[PDB]
Order: C-alpha cells, then sequence, then structure tokens
C-alpha cells in the first residue's frame, strides 16, 4: 500500500527529468543536410537448395561465408562470390528459431524450441563436423544467441531472462532478470561490454554484463518488439515492432530521437540492420519487401521487391559493400 | 577455372544432390499440431515438444504436442489441428469456447482446417441422468431449446442426452460457421476414453481436406 | 588418421602387380587421393588421381596405358593396378589424401609407403644440392618457368621436408599459409616467379631435403630438391 | 522501487548535442560506405 | 461478318495466356498445361480459319497440300488436349494424396511432349500424298477426297478421345456422388459436377456433326450435294469451339475472374 506510491513518484521523478533535456530534435538539425536521394539496387546472386521457410541468417568476419537455418532441418554454410556450397549440417531438431558465426571462424550455435544451444565444430582433422557441447537450463524457447569469444555466448529466452554462459564447462555464470514477458533478440555493443534486449512486453533494457544489472530501461511501443540493431559509434538503438513503427534510442540523452513510420504500412516489422557509416537503415516487412530509410531524416530511400512471401533475415557485411536477405519462399538474394 | 575450383564445383553439386534426396522423405510424411487445455485428456486420443507417430493405410502422421502467441507462427503448414474439449465440466466451458475462438479466428492459421473432439460422453451422461447438477445454472438459453426433427440418435439412448450433446456441439459449431467463408472447415466428433476408432477419422479427414485442395487446384470451385 | 601401403616385392620386366592402401581414423569418402612415386636419384614424381566421387581421373604422362587407379568407399581402400612394367618403375610409392573447398589445405597427410624393383609442363627450378650450416637464419629459393598467380588472387605454391626416415610433411599452402601442427620458425614468400623460404632459428629436426611444388595445371610438377646439412 | 531509484541517478546530456554527436558520426565516415564495376567483387 | 469470331478466339487466347505469367502464384503442374493449349488455339486461329474464308469468297481454290495438313494437326492438338484434362482430374479425385506426391514440372513436360508428339503424327502424310496425286487433294476444289485418311485417321483425332471422355465423365460423376455421403464439404462436391457436366455437353455438341457428317459422305455413297454443303457450315462449329475451351476451362475460379477484369 505504501510502496506503489512511492514507485510512482520515482516515476514521475524519471519523467520530469527526460522532459528537461529535449531541448531540440533530429528534425530540426538536419535541415542543413542533403537527401540521400534515390538508391537502387540489384540482384547479382541467388542462392537455392532450402526446402523449407528460412528463419536465420548471419555474416561472418571476412565477408564471403554465409550461415542459414531453414525449417528443413538443415544448417548450410554457403560462398557468396561462387554460390559454392561448403558444409551442410543436420540438426537433431526441426523447429529452428537462430544462428550464428563465432568471430574467429571455427564455430557455429544454433537452437529453437527444444530449449537447447547447441555449439558445432567446423575445424577437425577427421573432416567432418561434430557437435562440442549442449547448453541446458532455460524453461522457454531459445529466440537469439551471439558470441563474445571463442568461450563466452549470450542467449534470450521466451522465459523473460537472459544468460551469459561459459562454454568450456556448461554453466550458466550470470541471469539477467527484470522483463515481464518474452524476449524476442539481442544486440551486442562493438566493444563487447553492454547488451540490449527487446521483448513482448513492449521495453528494452541496457545491461551491463560484467555485473548482472539493468542500467536503464526505455519505452513508447504500443506491441510486442520483434528486432533490434545497435548504432555503430555505440551510443544509440534501433527498435521495430508488430505496431509497424520504428524508434530510434539515445543511452546519452536517455529519450527517443525520430519515429519511422508511414500511413500505407499495416504489417509488422520482422529485422532491423544498419550500414557501416550509419546513413541507412534496412527493415523487413510482412508486405513481401524490404525498405531502405534514411536514419537521419525519417525519409524512405529505396525498396527490394524480389521475394515471394515473408522477409525473415536481414545482414550487412563488415565491408559494407553487401546485403543478404531471406524469406519464406527459401531463397536467399544478395543485393548490391 | 583453377583445378581447385572445378574440385569445389564438384563438391558442390553433390551436397545439392544430397539435399534432393533428402527432401523426397520428407514429403511423404503428414503433420498434425494438438492443442487442448488440462483435464481434456489429449494424451489418450490416439492412444520442449512431445512427438507421436502412428501409422494407417500405409500413410505415415507426425503428431506434435508443445509444452502461445509466439510458438504457433512456425505451425502454419501443417495439415491439420486436433483441439479437445472436456464436455463433463460445465465450469469450465466458456474458457474452452474463448480459446477455441482465439485459435480459430487466428490470422497466421486462416488456411488450417480443425479436428473437433468432445470427449468425455460417459461423464456426461451419468450427470444428465442423475440430475444433480443442471445445464441451465451455467447456459439459461439452454431451457429453451429443441432438439431437431433430424437428429439421429445412437439407438437405446435416453432422450435426454441426445438434447445435451447437442446442445454442447451447437455451442462450438456455430463460431466456426459466423467466419472463415469457405476457406476452412471444422470437423466435429464424440469420442470417450475407451474409443479406438480416432485413427480412422483423422485418416478420413485429412483425405477430405485434400480433395478440397485437388478440387480448388483444377479451377472447379 | 593414419594410412598404410601394402603390396611391392620383385617382378621381372614384363610383368604386372597391384598395390593398395588401407585408410582409418577419417570420413575417407569426402577426400581426394593421389599417387607419388620417389625413385633414389630422381626425386618425387606425380602419377595418377582419384576425385572423392570417382567423378575424375588423370594420368601422367609416362603411364598412361598402363596404370589404372580404383576406389572402394565402403572398405576405405584404394588401389593401383600396374601392366608392362619396366625398369624405370622401381621406385617407393605414398599415397596422399587431399581435399578441395575454400581455405582447405590440400596435402597435410603422407602414409609410408612400399617398394617396387623391377629386374607444355611448368618447370620448377631449384638450384643448390647442399646448404650447409643451430641459431642460425636459412634461405631456401624455387624458380618456375611460368607464373603461379592466378586471375582470383591466389599463387599456387607448396614446400614440403623430408627428415631421414622419414614421409614428406607439410610446411606451407599457398606460398604464406602455415600448416597446422608446425612451429611459428617457418615462413615464405615471393612474387610471379620467384619464391623463398626462411627458417629463423635452426634446431636439429630442421635436417632434411625441401621441395616446391606447383598446383595450376595438370600434370603436376616438383622441383629437384635442396638439402640442408647442418 | 530500487530499480527506479538507480536508474534515477543518471548523468544526462541534451538531446541536441546526442543528435550532433550523430551528424558527426555520419558526415566522418561517408567516404567508406559503398553502398551510399572493377571494384564490386559481385 | 463471321470474321469476329477469329478476333475473339485470338483475343481469348492471349488473355488466357497473359493470365498465367504476369499473375503468378499458379502452379505450373495444372496451369501451364492451360497454356499450351491456348497456343494450339491460337494457332489454329491464325493458320486456319482466315484462309477458308477466302475460299468462301471465291467459291474456288486461291493452298490446299498444306494448308489441310495444319488444320488437321491444331485441331487434333486441342482435342489430345482435352482428353489429358480429363484423365488428370479424374486422378487427382480419387486418389488425392498419391496425386500430391505425383505432381512436378517433370510430368507437364511429358504431358505437353506427348499430345504434341501425338499431334504430328496424323499431318505428316497429307503434303506427301497430295504433291504426288493432285485429285487427292483437288476434286472436281480443295477437299480431302481419299477415303483411305477420311476412315482412318478419324477414329484416332476423335472417337477414341470420345469413348475415354465419356467413360472418365461416368466414373468422376460416381465417385463425387459417394464421397458426399461421408455443410460445405458436401456443397463444394455438387458444384464441380454442374461443371463437368457442362464441359463435357459442350465438347460434344460442338465436335459431333461434323465426324458423322463426314463418315456418311464416304461409307454411304446419299445425295454429295447435300453432304458438302453441310460440311459447307458444320467444319465452322469445330472452328469456334477453339475460343471457347480457352475459357470455360477458366472463368470459373475468382482469381482469374479478377485477373481478366483487371487486364482487360
Ligand atoms: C491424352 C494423352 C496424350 C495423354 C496421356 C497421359 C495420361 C495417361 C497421364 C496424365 C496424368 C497422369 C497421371 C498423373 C499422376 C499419377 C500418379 C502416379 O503416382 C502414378 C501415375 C499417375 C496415375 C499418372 C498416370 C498417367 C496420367 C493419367
Ligand atoms: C477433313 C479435316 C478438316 N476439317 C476439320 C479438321 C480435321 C480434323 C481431323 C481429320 Cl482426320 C480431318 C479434318
Amino acid at each position: 500500500d505504501q510502496l506503489r506510491q512511492e514507485a510512482e513518484q520515482l516515476k514521475n521523478q524519471i519523467r520530469d527529468a527526460r522532459k528537461a533535456c529535449a531541448d531540440a530534435t533530429l528534425s530540426q538539425i538536419t535541415n542543413n543536410i542533403d537527401p540521400v536521394g534515390r538508391i537502387q539496387m540489384r540482384t547479382r546472386r541467388t542462392l537455392r537448395g532450402h526446402l523449407a521457410k528460412i528463419y536465420a541468417m548471419h555474416w561472418g568476419t571476412d565477408s564471403r561465408l554465409l550461415v542459414s537455418a531453414s525449417q528443413d532441418g538443415k544448417l548450410i554454410i554457403w560462398d557468396s562470390y561462387t554460390t559454392n556450397k561448403v558444409h551442410a549440417i543436420p540438426l537433431r531438431s526441426s523447429w529452428v528459431m537462430t544462428c550464428a558465426y563465432a568471430p574467429s571462424g571455427n564455430y557455429v550455435a544454433c537452437g529453437g524450441l527444444d530449449n537447447i544451444c547447441s555449439i558445432y565444430n567446423l575445424k577437425t582433422r577427421e573432416g567432418n563436423v561434430r557437435v562440442s557441447r549442449e547448453l541446458a537450463g532455460h524453461t522457454g524457447y531459445l529466440s537469439c544467441c551471439r558470441f563474445l569469444d571463442d568461450n563466452q555466448i549470450v542467449t534470450s529466452s521466451g522465459d523473460t531472462t537472459c544468460a551469459l554462459w561459459d562454454i568450456e564447462t556448461g554453466q550458466q555464470t550470470t541471469t539477467f532478470t527484470g522483463h515481464t514477458g518474452d524476449v524476442m533478440s539481442l544486440s551486442l555493443a562493438p566493444d563487447t561490454r553492454l547488451f540490449v534486449s527487446g521483448a513482448c512486453d513492449a521495453s528494452a533494457k541496457l545491461w551491463d554484463v560484467r555485473e548482472g544489472m539493468c542500467r536503464q530501461t526505455f519505452t513508447g511501443h504500443e506491441s510486442d518488439i520483434n528486432a533490434i540493431c545497435f548504432f555503430p559509434n555505440g551510443n544509440a538503438f534501433a527498435t521495430g515492432s508488430d505496431d509497424a513503427t520504428c524508434r530510434l534510442f539515445d543511452l546519452r540523452a536517455d529519450q527517443e530521437l525520430m519515429t519511422y513510420s508511414h500511413d500505407n504500412i499495416i504489417c509488422g516489422i520482422t529485422s532491423v540492420s544498419f550500414s557501416k557509416s550509419g546513413r541507412l537503415l534496412l527493415a523487413g516487412y510482412d508486405d513481401f519487401n524490404c525498405n531502405v530509410w534514411d536514419a537521419l531524416k525519417a525519409d524512405r530511400a529505396g525498396v527490394l521487391a524480389g521475394h515471394d512471401n515473408r522477409v525473415s533475415c536481414l545482414g550487412v557485411t563488415d565491408d559494407g559493400m553487401a546485403v543478404a536477405t531471406g524469406s519464406w519462399d527459401s531463397f536467399l538474394k544478395i543485393w548490391n | 577455372v583453377s583445378a581447385e575450383d572445378k574440385a569445389a564445383a564438384e563438391r558442390s553439386k553433390m551436397i545439392d544432390k544430397n539435399l534432393r534426396e533428402d527432401g523426397e522423405k520428407a514429403r511423404r510424411t503428414l503433420r498434425l499440431l494438438l492443442l487442448g487445455a488440462d483435464n481434456s485428456g489429449k494424451s489418450t486420443i490416439v492412444k520442449g515438444i512431445f512427438e507421436t507417430k502412428f501409422q494407417v493405410d500405409k500413410v505415415n502422421f507426425h503428431m506434435f504436442d508443445v509444452g502461445r502467441r509466439k510458438w504457433i507462427q512456425c505451425f502454419n503448414d501443417v495439415t491439420a489441428i486436433i483441439f479437445v474439449v472436456d464436455s463433463s465440466d460445465y465450469n469450465r466451458l466458456q474458457e474452452a469456447l474463448n480459446d477455441f475462438k482465439s485459435i480459430w479466428n487466428n490470422r497466421w492459421l486462416r488456411t488450417i482446417s480443425v479436428i473437433l473432439f468432445l470427449n468425455k460422453q460417459d461423464l456426461l451422461a451419468e450427470k444428465v441422468l442423475a440430475g444433480k447438477s443442471k445445464i441451465e445454472d451455467y447456459f439459461p438459453e439452454f431451457a429453451r431449446y429443441t432438439t431437431p426433427e433430424d437428429a439421429t440418435p445412437e439407438p437405446g439412448e435416453d432422450p435426454r442426452v441426445t438434447r445435451a450433446k447437442y446442445f454442447i456441439r451447437k455451442e462450438f459449431v456455430d463460431i466456426s460457421t459466423a467466419s472463415g467463408d469457405g476457406r476452412h472447415i471444422c470437423y466435429p466428433h464424440f469420442t470417450c476414453a475407451v474409443d479406438t476408432e480416432n485413427a480412422r477419422r483423422i485418416f478420413n479427414d485429412c483425405k477430405d481436406i485434400i480433395l478440397q485442395m485437388n478440387l480448388r487446384e483444377y479451377n472447379l470451385v | 588418421v593414419q594410412l598404410v601401403e601394402s603390396g611391392g616385392g620383385l617382378v621381372q620386366p614384363g610383368g604386372s602387380r597391384k598395390l593398395s592402401c588401407s585408410a582409418s581414423g577419417f570420413a575417407f569418402s569426402s577426400f581426394g587421393m593421389h599417387w607419388v612415386r620417389q625413385a633414389p636419384e630422381k626425386g618425387l614424381e606425380w602419377v595418377a588421381y582419384i576425385s572423392s566421387g570417382s567423378g575424375t581421373i588423370y594420368y601422367a604422362d609416362t603411364v598412361k596405358g598402363r596404370f589404372t587407379i580404383s576406389r572402394d568407399d565402403p572398405k576405405n581402400t584404394l588401389f593401383l593396378q600396374m601392366t608392362s612394367l619396366r625398369s624405370e618403375d622401381t621406385a617407393m610409392y605414398y599415397c596422399v589424401r587431399s581435399i578441395y573447398y575454400y581455405g582447405s589445405s590440400p596435402f597435410d597427410f603422407w602414409g609410408q609407403g612400399t617398394t617396387l624393383t623391377v629386374s607444355s609442363d611448368i618447370v620448377m627450378t631449384q638450384a643448390t644440392s647442399s646448404v650447409p650450416v643451430p641459431g642460425e637464419s636459412v634461405s631456401i629459393s624455387c624458380r618456375s618457368s611460368k607464373s603461379l598467380l592466378h586471375s582470383n588472387g591466389n599463387t599456387y605454391l607448396y614446400w614440403f621436408l623430408q627428415r631421414p626416415g622419414q614421409s614428406p610433411q607439410l610446411l606451407i599452402y599457398r606460398m604464406s599459409n602455415l600448416a597446422s601442427g608446425v612451429p611459428d620458425r617457418f615462413s615464405g614468400s615471393g612474387s610471379g616467379t620467384a619464391f623463398t623460404l626462411t627458417i629463423s632459428r635452426l634446431e636439429a629436426e630442421d635436417v632434411g631435403v625441401y621441395y616446391c611444388m606447383q598446383h595450376l595445371e595438370y600434370p603436376l610438377t616438383f622441383g629437384a630438391g635442396t638439402k640442408l646439412e647442418l | 522501487v530500487e530499480q527506479l531509484k538507480m536508474e534515477a541517478n543518471i548523468d544526462r546530456i541534451k538531446v541536441s548535442k546526442a543528435a550532433a554527436d550523430l551528424m558527426a558520426y555520419c558526415e566522418a565516415h561517408a567516404k567508406e560506405d559503398p553502398l551510399l564495376a572493377s571494384e564490386n567483387p559481385f | 461478318s463471321i470474321v469476329i469470331i477469329i478476333i475473339m478466339t485470338i483475343g481469348g487466347n492471349i488473355l488466357v495466356i497473359m493470365a498465367v505469367s504476369m499473375e503468378k502464384k499458379l502452379h505450373n503442374a495444372t496451369n501451364y498445361f492451360l497454356m499450351s493449349l491456348a497456343i494450339a488455339d491460337m494457332l489454329v486461329g491464325l493458320l486456319v480459319m482466315p484462309l477458308s474464308l477466302l475460299a468462301i469468297l471465291y467459291d474456288y481454290v486461291w493452298l490446299c497440300p498444306v494448308w489441310i495438313s495444319l488444320d488437321v494437326l491444331f485441331s487434333t492438338a486441342s482435342i489430345m488436349h482435352l482428353c489429358a484434362i480429363s484423365l488428370d482430374r479424374y486422378v487427382a479425385i480419387r486418389n488425392p494424396i498419391e496425386h500430391s506426391r505425383f505432381n512436378s514440372r517433370t510430368k507437364a513436360i511429358m504431358k505437353i511432349a506427348i499430345v504434341w508428339a501425338i499431334s504430328i503424327g496424323v499431318s505428316v502424310p497429307i503434303p506427301v500424298i497430295g504433291l504426288r496425286d493432285e485429285e487427292k487433294v483437288f476434286v472436281n476444289t480443295c477437299v480431302l477426297n481419299d477415303p483411305n485418311f477420311v476412315l482412318i485417321g478419324s477414329f484416332v483425332a476423335f472417337f477414341i478421345p470420345l469413348t475415354i471422355m465419356v467413360i472418365t465423365y461416368c466414373l468422376t460423376i460416381y465417385v463425387l456422388r459417394r464421397q458426399a455421403l461421408m455443410m460445405q464439404a458436401i456443397n463444394n462436391e455438387r458444384k464441380a459436377s454442374k461443371v463437368l457436366g457442362i464441359v463435357f455437353f459442350v465438347f460434344l455438341i460442338m465436335w459431333c456433326p461434323f465426324f458423322i457428317t463426314n463418315i456418311l459422305s464416304v461409307l454411304c455413297e446419299c445425295n454429295q450435294k447435300l453432304m458438302e454443303k453441310l460440311l459447307n457450315v458444320f467444319v465452322w462449329i469445330g472452328y469456334v469451339c477453339s475460343g471457347i475451351n480457352p475459357l470455360v476451362y477458366t472463368l470459373f475460379n475468382k482469381i482469374y475472374r479478377r485477373a481478366f477484369s483487371n487486364y482487360l
């Protein structure tokens, strides 16, 4: 009876603190910035071979190798320049939802509705790809995973928690609690000190890896948050939701900067990404295509319109010369 | 091109061959999703994710039981959904109706037919005959209901259980008829804990579903 | 990872004999295989090659019509059938494992070998016969008749070491990639038609004959060999 | 209550500076962005 | 005057051809075979119809020795396509699961190849004999006189397909009657029977008169003047049922109705 009023007073204090800093908007300082113009991108490669919906995709650090996962139960490594296949990896379960590629190029990870994250070793003397470890402990399904190094990985699940794992022993070293709903997406900072997580409670949190504490909580969306990307300099969020809106958050002004929306878009958003310089923001929709946004102006610079079903995957290479997309029509396309 | 690139191309071609080989076996199995509440008797209708397999007349089926807002999206390619309701617990039928409405009107399931099992009929018969609890206590509109003239009761059945069964089945069928517009169909059935025929019913309904798809493909409907 | 060769012995000119190799410890069906020959006073020579799926077969220009290479995946054995043997066929025969995909190491493991007793090409040139020489720096050179640099950015040069009583061991592939298990004392470089190998600090285990091989076009060719005498 | 109190103690800056930093970063690395024939590997 | 039927035939064949490529989302195994039928009908309209009108205008000759062959070829192709559709629909209703498994582009290619392979056999000797025997193609003036072809190729072109189609119709109606005894699941199985009846009777009425007159004109001789006058009017009914088949097989699926409304 006494504590709810204290919580409301603290929330009002935070709300009043945030309003004091809103002395300008992006829409006014960018009045002196030229538009990017019209951007045309064309298909350069088509990658064929999957027999089911594609759910996950990830680039390597050398900008040629690519990993993808689908409901046919197989995980494929592609050579983007020649379209040759390098490996084909069977999965023990076909209900896969995420995959990731190690920054050193030695390992690959995946997981799904089996509540387990599985790690594969790509470099053996026998010539085969083998399973190295199974990480158990979550109670919901596994929604996203990313490597920090060869021995540390972060996972997010549908049981409202996040975890940091020690791959050598298979034990959970930090558990991150504080959400009230299912957790969808993670994005790891370039300096590998902080990560950001979205959830079905329409909020986003900033976590400190080394201590296990929540530092900030952001709000504003009206429905589930499906995707998060992390601006290159380490100080901004890009988030997308089922309410057909994208938003840009700042960690130092601790409030929203710009909203990306249009009257003709009434479907949800599946994927969000940036280019190297941060000028373009790429987004996937249920309207069977992908839009190109001007991150500093909230205009629409272009569109990619080559798929016959939902776009589920979107990614950009480390050298910035290519974009890959994936759909439920079982195809991948390389754009430039 | 270099000899090493030709060897890489041969490896890629062999991988494509083996990917094509595996797909042929996958298409020969029909996949089913099983949903239902506790106490409904899900586990007995054909007796992270639990699985079961069974075969009738040389056609294989694969049924999945998970454990609903998010994981449901990946089950939009299944042939049919099986939904099981306990028909002998009057307090919790409104929950079953609300769940049925939430599954019928889901935007990711707009082309999937539902096979509906109304379970535990013997307990309903015993309770209606005993008369210690009445439907009118929870459903006032039952006081005005009459058994239709085209009813086909099983011989020997008391004409107070047929009224209850048809009222309960009407309550579920009425939701399905309000929306859908011909793209997907509901298939009601009455069952009990001791029945064994349940496997054949699924086979017949699946054959009907595939027949409807083939008729639509040929510009006949 | 183990490869064992069998067969061999003494034959008369005009006869025939068949060799076999038994593989274990790895996915035999995923690798391509080579036969390489060494004569007492000649160095190494390439003989034949069979692809992993038995798709393609190549032969040397001195053995076409006389030698036949075959594969048996379910039993993990290779065979080489030889007919109409000549005096020039007396030599040591080695079995070599190879796999090709982006980033692989195609000549990593060599067998032990067996003995047989009877009774346009790119030229790779090495010329010093012996380098006299612990703790000193040594540089060994090779030179080719045609450029080994392909338009895709790769240059196809390989280095091998043969210690006394041992099979050749892979050191460097594609001119600069240090093979697994090798200490970081070895390095290599070059451009176009001239190549060098550098050893930063010698030990007692760095004594033997060093070979160069090119892998642009078939037939495969080797150099004469440079002997390092400590 | 504890989490709100901890979040309340943040050293904040103005929106204009945070946005100017984003503009400056975008302008600084513009020449290295190849999406914004002899060089294209595809 | 009569030339209007050529325009309608060409327009409908173009509409059927376009409504598969642009509209997309159309399964090859059943929607590519309609394109082949449409092409055969358009080629009939362009190579067959315009030149008989010339003879109507002159009541004489000029053509004949190859024009006859081309007419025979393309009318045979259309009839063979209709028979193939009938067999495929029957197989698709009685055995749904195996049909679903079998469906691939390797059936569409086979079907097109076989129908066109049978189509050319009957027209090859038409110029072979005519160019070495003027009387066979000019009588008294372009008409194929020789009984040795009229009484042999006509059974393969018409009379066997008719038996196959009537058997298929009876079997398919029986199967749809039996299944409904097990609600929208029942109502959808009656519209199909209505459609099949319509198609079978249109085929039967448009094609039967000409071939009966054609057999009587040879085996019953019978005033030849009456038979030739009747052939001057019956053969044009067989031509007209080349702009009707591309429609009656199409404008029942709302996708095609919307595509035709928006495209035209
Ligand atoms: C009119 C002429 C030229 C065409 C003849 C082709 C006919 C016979 C073709 C058309 C469609 C075909 C069927 C298509 C699918 C199947 C299912 C398969 O599991 C067995 C064969 C079977 C049953 C085929 C039999 C042959 C078939 C009926
Ligand atoms: C006599 C002609 C010309 N009219 C109609 C076309 C046709 C089809 C088949 C055959 Cl066997 C013969 C003919």
